[PDB]
C-alpha cells in the first residue's frame, strides 16, 4: 500500500489548489479515501472522505464549504480542491486509506500547501561575530521566501556543535533564522569560519566569512 | 457508591433500550437469571431497579442468587429467585489512584445477615465481645465499615469492579416498561397472534361490551383465562376468543 | 467527540514506562468492540497506525507499545522506551462520522538537568548599514526546554518585539538549544547603549544576565 | 488527630509521676486511649488503656500495680500516674488513640521519664589532641547530667567528617560522650580547632581549644 | 501472645526487596479478619501505623510497604527500598487484650564493606590532673557495624573497664562509626607503659593494632 502526493504547492489567498493522491498496492475500488489537515507543529484535523466506487463524499463541518473531494478510478487517483484560501489554510495535507476500522489508516507522505501573497526573495546572510575556553559565532539569515534553505559550515568541515535553528515566519511575511556554532577559543585568530547558505527557490548561493 | 450504601434507581414509564448492554466493550460479567440476555428487547417489565455499586473483583462472584461471603451477608444480598441481570466491569483505570483510593467502603461487621434487597447505612460501633460498646471504639468495639484501599498496582483480583444489578418484575399485570417493538395496527375478526403490552395469545379480537373500570386493563373469566383486554394506544375493550379448533 | 490527551508532553528516560492517556466526551465503544486508535508520527514523516482498536497492534509495531482501556478512558503504554520512540503520539476516535484526533503528545527522553551556555550577539555592521539591528541571545545545551528569556534595553523590559526559536532535542546530547532575536530599527537601536538578555531556567539557581554596550 | 504530652520529666526513685496527654482533632469520647512504654533503643511494651466515656481501665499484668490511668473529658485530656519509680521505669511513654482495630493506632510525640537520684552537674571537656594525610582529633565530655548537650566545631565552621557519638550512662550515674573530627595533615599547624559544648540544664557554655 | 520477629537486623541496598517476618505463638485471626499490625518508627519520632490488619495499608503509606500472611505467620515486604525507609519496624497483635509488639527490625541500607580508619587518643593532661585517665579508640567509616575492639594494657587483655558507643549509619556515607573509651585511675594508668587497641572487622584481613607508650 503506497500513496504518492504532490509537492509543496504555494498559492496566494483567494486562489484554489488542486491536490492529487496516486494509489498503488491495492485495488483502490474497495477502500474509501480520507484526507487529514495538520498545521505545522499542531494537531491533526480530519477533512473528509470519498468512496471511490460511488462518489459519496462526506466532509467535516468546518471544511464543507471550502473543500471538494473527487476521485478517478481509471488512473486510481484521488483529488482534493481547496477554494478561497486564507492564511489559516497553510498546512500539510495527508491522503489516507481506510483500514482496520480506522478512517485514516494508511497515510501517504504529506504535501505542504503554503498560502501567501508574498513572492520569492533572496536571503541576506549577516555575520554574528564572536564577542571580544569555548566561544560562539555564526550567521543570521533574514528575509527569504520560501522555505527551505541549506546552511552548512566550511562545506561540512565544521559539523559538531552546529545548531541551525528553524526559521520563524515574521510579520513582514518572510522567514528569519540563525546558524550558530561553538568553537575553541584557540582557533579565534587562526581557523577561518565560513557559513554557506543555499536558497534553491531564489537560487541564492552565499558564502559568508565570519571573523572575530 | 460504596457497596454498603448501594445506589438504587427505579426505572418505570420508559421505552427500554438495552443497546448499551450489547454495544459496550468494558463489561466482564453479563450474567442473567430467569431471563435470556439476548431477549431483553422483546419483554415488558412491570418495574425495573438499577442497583449500582463498586466492589472488589474477587467478590464479584458473590453478586448472584444463593451465594455467601462478606458482601452477600453484610453488604448486598440478592434474593434466591432474582429474575434479573448482573453486569460487572473492571474499573481499575477510573477507581484507582496512586497512593490509595479509600473512599469506597464495605461492611466488615454486622449482627446478622441482611435480608434480600436490604440496605444498612448505619455506622454504629459493632460489639464483637461481651462488654457493651456505648458508642466508643475499643478492644472488641469496632467501626463496622472498612476501606477497600484501591491502588493501581493490584492483582486483577483486588482491583475495583463496577457492578450494576437490574431487577426485572415479570407478570401478566400491565407492564410500564417495554421494548420499542414498533407496535402495529390491529384487526378484529381474524385469528391473530396478539401481543398486548406483554400479554400474548392466539385468537380473534371481537369488539366487547365488557364495562372496564378505568384502572382495569384486562379481564379474566372463570378458571382464570384472559378473555378481555384494552389496547394501550386506543383504550378500547376487546374480547379474546380462541379461533375454532376441533378433532377431525 | 472531543478527546483530551493527558500528559501531552512526557519526558521519560530509556527503559522506563511511558503513559499517554486519552479521555473521550462520549463513549467510543460500539458493536461490542472499541474504536480508539493510537497513531505515531516521527518528525518529517506521515503518521503511522500504532494501535488500531482498543488493544490490537498495527502492522510492524513492536511489542513495547500497548493499548488498553475502554468506554471513555484509554491508555498507551511503552515500557521498554527506546531512542526511536521520540515522536508525536495521537489518540483518535473512529466511532462517529467526524473523526477527531487527540491533542498530541511529544515524547522525549529524559536526562539530568543541564546548565545553559548563554551568549549575546550584537547586530553585524553590514546589517547596521541596512537600517536594521537584530541582537541575539543564544542558549546552548540546556535541559529541560522550560526556560524564560527577557530583553532589557537600558534597564527597561521589552515586550512584543522578540522572536524566539528552539531547536529540537539533540539525538545524542538530549539537550535543547534556544535562540531569541530582538529586532529594532537603526534609529531606535542607536538611541540606547546597554542591551541585556536575562534568562531564567531550572538548572540555574539565579537568573543569568548577559549584557553589552553599543560601541 | 493530634496528641500532645509533657516534656522530659525527671524524678527520683520512689516518687510519683503524673503524665498528661491532650487530644485534638476528634471527639475524644468515642476512642479509648492507650499508653505504651519504650526503653531507649528497645522494644515496645503496652501498658494499659482507658475508656474516656466510662472510666473502665485495663492494665497490663506487669504494670497493674504501679500504674493508674485517669481521664478528663471536660478538657479532653488523659493522665498516667506512675508510682514507686525504679531505674527500670526510665523510658519514653507514648499516648495513642484507638483506630483501624489497632489498640495503639495513632501515637502522640512521646515524653521521656528519667528516674535517677542524681543531680545536675556541669560537663568537663577534655581535649583529645591529634597523635604526634588525615589526622583525627576531638574532645571528650565527661560527667554531665542530664542529657542532652550540643557539641559543635568552630561555631559550625567544621561540619564535614564530624562524629559526635551518643552519650552512655556510666556506673557513677553521669553521662560521657566524645566528639571527633578528621582534619588534613597540612591543617595541623595552621588552623585553630575549638569544640563548643553547650549544656543548657546546667547552663554550662565551654569552648575548648584542641591543639596538637 | 509472644511475637518472634525474624530478621531483626536487615541490610538491603536501595531498590531491593526487604522482608521482615512475624510469627505468633497462637493464632491472631479472629472474626474472619486478621489482627496483625505493622508499625514504623523513624529515629526521634513516635511509631507510625503502616499496615493495619493483615494487608490493609495505613493512612499516607506508600505502595512499597505490603503486609501479607495469616494465621500465625505474617510478612512485611518493601520491594522499592528507599532512603526514608531506615527505621525500626515492629509487628503487633490486636487479637487478645494484652497487646504485644515484636522484637523490632532496624532497616539499614547496604553498601560495600569498608575499611575502618582506626585512631587512638591518650587522656588529656588536664584530665590527668583530675586523677582520671580515659583512653579512646576511634573507628571511622566502617561497614558493616560488626566489629570487636579489645584493650591491651601491658600485653594483658582488659575486661569490664571499657564503654563503647556507635554512631548511627551515615545519611550519605552509609558507614558506621565507633568509639570505645577505657577509664582508669591516675595511679593505675601511670603503672603501665604500653596501651593498645586491637580491632577485628570484616573488612580487615588481619586485626589491626593501634598502640602508644605513656610519655
Ligand atoms: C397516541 O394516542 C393518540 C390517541 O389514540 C393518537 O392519536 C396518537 O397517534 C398516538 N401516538 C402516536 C405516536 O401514534
Amino acid at each position: 500500500v503506497q500513496l504518492q502526493q504532490s509537492a509543496a504547492e504555494l498559492a496566494r489567498p483567494g486562489a484554489s489548489v488542486k491536490m492529487s493522491c496516486k494509489a498503488s498496492g491495492y485495488t483502490f475500488t474497495s477502500y474509501t479515501m480520507h484526507w487529514v489537515k495538520q498545521r505545522p507543529g499542531q494537531g491533526l484535523e480530519w477533512i473528509g472522505y470519498i468512496n471511490p466506487t460511488s462518489g459519496y463524499t462526506e466532509y467535516n463541518q468546518n471544511f464543507k464549504d471550502k473543500t471538494t473531494l473527487t476521485a478517478d478510478k481509471s488512473s486510481s487517483t484521488a483529488y482534493m480542491q481547496l477554494n478561497s484560501l486564507t492564511s489559516e489554510d497553510s498546512a500539510v495535507y495527508y491522503c489516507a486509506r481506510e483500514g482496520h476500522r480506522v478512517g485514516p489508516a494508511y497515510w501517504g507522505q504529506g504535501t505542504l500547501v503554503t498560502v501567501s501573497a508574498a513572492s520569492t526573495k533572496g536571503p541576506s546572510v549577516f555575520p554574528l561575530a564572536p564577542s571580544s575556553g569555548t566561544a560562539a559565532l555564526g550567521c543570521l539569515v533574514k528575509d527569504y521566501f520560501p522555505e527551505p534553505v541549506t546552511v552548512s559550515w566550511n562545506s561540512g568541515a565544521l559539523t559538531s556543535g552546529v545548531h541551525t535553528f528553524p526559521a520563524v515566519l515574521q510579520s513582514s511575511g518572510l522567514y528569519s533564522l540563525s546558524s550558530v556554532v561553538t568553537v575553541p577559543s584557540s582557533s579565534l585568530g587562526t581557523q577561518t569560519y565560513i557559513c554557506n547558505v543555499n536558497h534553491k527557490p531564489s537560487n541564492t548561493k552565499v558564502d559568508k566569512k565570519v571573523e572575530p | 457508591a460504596s457497596v454498603y450504601a448501594w445506589n438504587r434507581k427505579r426505572i418505570s414509564n420508559c421505552v427500554a433500550d438495552y443497546s448499551v448492554l450489547y454495544n459496550s466493550a468494558s463489561f466482564s460479567t453479563f450474567k442473567c437469571y430467569g431471563v435470556s440476555p439476548t431477549k431483553l428487547n422483546d419483554l415488558c417489565f412491570t418495574n425495573v431497579y438499577a442497583d449500582s455499586f463498586v466492589i472488589r473483583g474477587d467478590e464479584v462472584r458473590q453478586i448472584a442468587p444463593g451465594q455467601t461471603g462478606k458482601i452477600a451477608d453484610y453488604n448486598y444480598k440478592l434474593p434466591d429467585d432474582f429474575t434479573g441481570c448482573v453486569i460487572a466491569w473492571n474499573s481499575n483505570n477510573l477507581d484507582s489512584k496512586v497512593g490509595g483510593n479509600y473512599n469506597y467502603l464495605y461492611r466488615l461487621f454486622r449482627k446478622s445477615n441482611l435480608k434480600p434487597f436490604e440496605r444498612d447505612i448505619s455506622t454504629e460501633i459493632y460489639q464483637a465481645g461481651s462488654t457493651p460498646c456505648n458508642g466508643v471504639e475499643g478492644f472488641n468495639c469496632y467501626f463496622p465499615l472498612q476501606s477497600y484501599g484501591f491502588q493501581p498496582t493490584n492483582g486483577v483480583g483486588y482491583q475495583p469492579y463496577r457492578v450494576v444489578v437490574l431487577s426485572f418484575e415479570l407478570l401478566h399485570a400491565p407492564a410500564t416498561v417495554c421494548g420499542p417493538k414498533k407496535s402495529t395496527n390491529l384487526v378484529k375478526n381474524k385469528c391473530v397472534n396478539f401481543n398486548f403490552n406483554g400479554l400474548t395469545g392466539t385468537g380473534v379480537l371481537t369488539e366487547s361490551n365488557k364495562k372496564f373500570l378505568p384502572f382495569q386493563q384486562f379481564g379474566r373469566d372463570i378458571a382464570d383465562t384472559t378473555d378481555a383486554v384494552r389496547d394501550p394506544q386506543t383504550l378500547e375493550i376487546l374480547d379474546i376468543t380462541p379461533c375454532s379448533f376441533g378433532g377431525v | 467527540i472531543v478527546l483530551t490527551q493527558s500528559p501531552a508532553s512526557l519526558a521519560v528516560s530509556l527503559g522506563q514506562r511511558a503513559t499517554i492517556s486519552c479521555r473521550a466526551s462520549e463513549s467510543v465503544d460500539n458493536y461490542g468492540i472499541s474504536f480508539m486508535n493510537w497513531f505515531q508520527q516521527t518528525p518529517g514523516q506521515p503518521p503511522k497506525l500504532l494501535i488500531y482498536g482498543s488493544s490490537n497492534q498495527g502492522s510492524g509495531v513492536p511489542a513495547r507499545f500497548s493499548g488498553s482501556g475502554s468506554g471513555t478512558d484509554f491508555s498507551l503504554n511503552i515500557h521498554p522506551m527506546e531512542e526511536d520512540d521520540t515522536a508525536m503520539y495521537f489518540c483518535q476516535q473512529s466511532k462517529e462520522v467526524p473523526y477527531t484526533f487527540g491533542g498530541g503528545t511529544k515524547l522525549e527522553i529524559k536526562r539530568t538537568v543541564a546548565a545553559p551556555s548563554v551568549f549575546i550577539f550584537p547586530p553585524s555592521d553590514e546589517q547596521l548599514k541596512s537600517g536594521t539591528a537584530s541582537v541575539v541571545c543564544l542558549l546552548n545545551n540546556f535541559y529541560p526546554r522550560e526556560a524564560k528569556v527577557q530583553w532589557k534595553v537600558d534597564n527597561a523590559l521589552q515586550s512584543g518585539n522578540s522572536q524566539e526559536s528552539v531547536t529540537e532535542q539533540d539525538s545524542k546530547d538530549s539537550t535543547y538549544s534556544l535562540s531569541s532575536t530582538l529586532t529594532l530599527s537603526k534609529a531606535d537601536y542607536e538611541k540606547h547603549k546597554v542591551y541585556a538578555c536575562e534568562v531564567t531556567h531550572q538548572g540555574l539557581s539565579s537568573p543569568v544576565t548577559k549584557s553589552f554596550n553599543r560601541g
